[PDB]
């Protein structure tokens, strides 16, 4: 029984973007948007967008949540106290527009 | 920590696996952690493994479709204490489950859970919701307040007021020319 | 009793501003981890080709099994010798039918056999549509780029035949005014 | 491997993924396309300050 | 194909985009001003004109009737068959 | 498309062979084997007449004959049946080139156009100055 | 007047030169990016996936 490795690992995170009741419950957690980490990661798992990585998205509008909220972190700004600044209405965009986005991908599902 | 009158529930290895029904909502809920392990129903699970009174016509209606819960009220009428008992039904997707305590048949009901979609919610008392709607009101409303007496200045020349940040001939000449 | 979902890879405490910045100076110099930037470079493709995701397995490039990797019965295996043979399984699945129907008539016990081969002989059938379907995306394919052909040429159509309504009438107002000259 | 496809990306379906800039404004008539000029210029910009010379001598850089 | 194309060309899936994630041509800009100096030339051309008022200076998306000394007010039509405002 | 409304046509005509079935197992009778044997049944069979019990039987094989005729059609008219993949490949080059090609025929069409245009805004600008110099 | 005011309308609701040759460009653009057999892999690997069975009800 192996143990897992950082491909597979990034993959499953990656597509769990797709479900966007998770990404809800990741960002109505206070740690993880004040935190630059995530906002480093998320920046870095762009090299998804580019094959031979995206050939094996299985779930690509998990892709375009990638890039949806890889738009905000531009306008990011770390402090020097770690908050993460420009992000409080991130969660109230999604919490807004999530039964929306997935009603409209569900849409393209059909 | 989270208390338990303020969290969603549901087991969806136990979905996949087994799939939620009306025949299966009171043992999907025996592993929620709003079951208790000292009740009635689990000890008559234990002990299966090895006209009537005392209820309302929305009971009545669950007991005569389903046979099982027939089958559960007769066995629990020979015990007495904390039970869980299934109480309304919408098919295919919504229950109730009430904690009941019955003494001999004399039964008082305690705190209820419902079933939507077999993500199981613990019934909040009134009081916790309206008090934490409550509470946010009144932070907001706080909020409000300070950040609008920053926006206040008092002179004595005046009133109190508000801080201050840092032609008339037109329709004479429209009314002469027309 | 635990959380709904599981939290995110503990990589992400490894991105901060200090990796990043010492990262183009790394990059100017199953991994063999060597350091802490070696998680900031994106991971190499699965050296065995199959990755596991979700609780299945899957491969880079997947290919269609074949029923004797998973363990059927493949009657037979440049398609028309396919086609005539989802006839020819076709024609075989209206014969077992019309038997089965005439087992159950006469000795509903034998029906196992019956109801097995109808069974193999579905799934031969499904598993030619199968081998079809990569021919059929690629005409589908073929059919994309000929539909936008014609929309490309429709276009061409359109704006030539607007110019040369533009050439006719301009000869129109050359004719008349030659006529009032 | 293979060979390259080329493609026109802004129809796929049968009878806009990449946004074209000219086919999006120029096809629409002008009446409601001179709001969205003049906010694309400026912000409170007016009718009255465009200029071809402006213009001319904007596109040139 | 299509999702297929969607995410081989742009690394997305075409989905509708509320936030960040348009640009108006300013040769088209050019263009179309011309053009609207020709809609108010082909305009002018079809209605009278006042013999104080034939003083037109025709550039710039617009017409510039001017009285010398007086005034000079600028007007611009939309298409052929609207009134000029 | 055409794969797909085959494997509906194979999924429906099992699914044929499931009501056929269905029907010939629970809407049957009972018969005389000989005149003297009684004959009675029940109110828990489904007695119906063995005419149009014949006749229900006739247009559910007819049924499955006509599903087996659209399912033998479209496998007739799948699409692509005697060119391999070389040969697809073959097609695929010379409609991207000729895609390229008529891509700019369009670019020498739309600068025939552009001509068009350009000549005619001269035309009519011409006349609109002479004829306002001319009312003048 | 009217007659030419109506054709150069009629020939300027035509698409633009530049809005051509940036669809040739764009066209251009795709065969970098787009490769045949890997499409076709990633199209039958998201066929099971990005829409619904169309067996099901």
């Amino acid at each position: 029984n192996p143990l897992p490795t950082r491909f597979e690992v990034e993959l499953e995170f990656i597509q769990s973007l797709a479900n966007i009741q998770y990404v809800t419950y990741l960002l109505t957690q206070q740690q993880i948007w004040k935190s630059p980490n995530f906002k480093n990661y998320l920046k870095y798992l762009e090299y998804w967008c580019n094959p031979p990585y995206s050939q094996c998205i299985v779930y690509p509008n998990c892709l375009f949540i990638l890039k949806l909220l890889n738009g905000f972190m531009e306008s990011a700004i770390v402090n020097e106290d770690g908050l993460l600044e420009g992000l409080d209405e991130l969660p109230k965009i999604i919490q807004l527009q999530g039964p929306q986005w997935m009603n409209e991908m569900v849409e393209r599902w059909a | 920590v989270t208390p338990l009158d303020e969290l969603q529930w549901k087991s969806p290895e136990w979905i996949q696996v087994f799939g939620l029904r009306t025949e299966n909502v009171l043992d999907y809920f025996a592993e929620s952690p709003f079951f208790d392990k000292t009740s009635n129903n689990q000890v008559i699970k234990m002990q299966r493994q090895f006209e009537f009174a005392y209820v309302d016509p929305a009971r009545r209606q669950i007991l005569f479709k389903y046979p099982m819960y027939m089958q559960l009220e007769e066995e629990l009428m020979k015990l007495d204490g904390t039970e869980y008992v299934l109480s309304s039904v919408r098919e295919p997707d919504f229950w109730v489950i009430r904690k009941q305590r019955r003494t001999n048949p004399e039964i008082i009901p305690l705190q209820d859970y419902y079933i939507i979609g077999a993500n199981i919610y613990q019934s909040p008392t009134i009081f916790k919701i309206v008090q934490s709607r409550l509470m946010s009101t009144s932070y907001h409303l706080n909020s409000t307040l300070e950040s609008l007496y920053d926006l206040i200045e008092f002179q004595p020349s005046q009133g109190v007021h508000y801080k201050v940040p840092t032609t008339e001939m037109l329709d004479k000449l429209m009314v002469t020319s027309i | 009793v635990s959380s709904l979902y599981p939290p995110p890879p503990p990589y992400v405490k490894f991105f901060t501003q200090s990796n990043l910045e010492k990262l183009p100076k790394y990059k100017e110099k199953e991994e063999e981890i060597t350091c802490a930037l070696d998680y900031l470079i994106p991971p190499p493709m699965p050296k065995n080709q199959q990755y596991r995701a979700f609780g299945s397995i899957w491969q880079v490039k997947d290919q269609l099994p074949d029923l004797e990797s998973m363990g059927l019965t493949q009657l037979y295996k440049n398609y028309q010798y396919k086609i005539q043979e989802l006839r020819k399984l076709l024609k075989s699945l209206l014969l077992n039918y019309l038997e089965l129907i005439g087992v159950l008539s006469i000795n509903p016990d034998m029906y196992e056999r019956k109801v097995e081969n109808i069974r193999t002989i579905l799934v031969n059938i499904h598993h030619l549509l199968n081998e079809y379907r990569p021919h059929q995306s690629r005409e589908s394919l073929i059919m994309l780029l000929e539909e936008q052909l014609e929309y490309k040429r429709g276009e061409i159509r359109e704006i030539e035949q607007v110019c040369k309504q533009v050439h006719d009438k301009l000869t129109s107002i050359q004719d008349t005014l030659r006529t009032g000259s | 491997t293979g060979i390259k496809l080329a493609l026109d990306p802004n129809l796929i379906t049968l009878a806009s993924l990449v946004s074209n800039p000219h086919e999006i404004y120029g096809s629409m008539p002008l009446e409601q396309l001179i709001p969205i000029i003049l906010r694309q210029r400026g912000p409170g910009f007016k009718f009255v300050d465009l200029n071809e010379k402006e213009l001319q001598n904007e596109i040139k850089q | 194909l299509v999702t297929a194309l969607e995410v081989l060309s742009l690394g997305r899936p075409n989905l509708p985009t509320h936030n960040f994630k348009a640009k108006v041509p300013i040769g088209l800009i050019l263009q179309r001003l011309k053009d609207l100096n020709l809609t108010v030339s082909i305009k002018i051309a079809l209605m009278n004109i006042p013999k104080p008022l034939n003083s037109y200076h025709i550039k710039n998306g617009r017409i510039y009737f001017t009285v010398p000394n007086e005034f000079e007010i600028q007007l611009s039509t939309v298409n052929r068959q609207s009134p000029l405002f | 498309d055409r794969l797909t409304q085959l494997q509906i046509c194979l999924d429906q005509m099992t699914e044929q062979f499931c009501a056929t079935l269905n029907y010939i197992d629970k809407n049957h009778g009972f018969e005389r084997l000989t005149v003297n044997e009684p004959q009675m049944s029940d109110k828990h069979a489904t007695v119906v007449p063995p005419e149009e019990f014949s006749n229900t039987i006739d247009e559910l094989s007819t049924d499955i004959i006509l599903k087996t005729r659209q399912i033998n059609k479209l496998i007739d008219s799948l699409p692509g049946v005697d060119v391999s993949a070389e040969e697809q490949l073959r097609k695929i080059d010379m409609l991207q080139k000729k895609l390229v090609e008529v891509e700019d025929e369009k670019i020498e069409a739309i600068k025939k156009k552009e001509k068009l245009l350009r000549h005619v805004d001269s035309l009519i600008e011409d006349f609109v100055d002479g004829i306002a110099n001319s009312k003048k | 007047l009217e007659i030419l005011n109506e054709c150069h309308d009629e020939l300027k609701a035509l698409p633009m030169l530049e809005q051509v040759e940036f669809e040739k460009n764009t066209i251009l653009q795709q065969r970098s990016k787009i490769n045949s057999t890997e499409l076709l892999d990633y199209a039958t690997k998201l066929s099971k996936f990005t829409k619904i069975p169309p067996t099901f009800d």
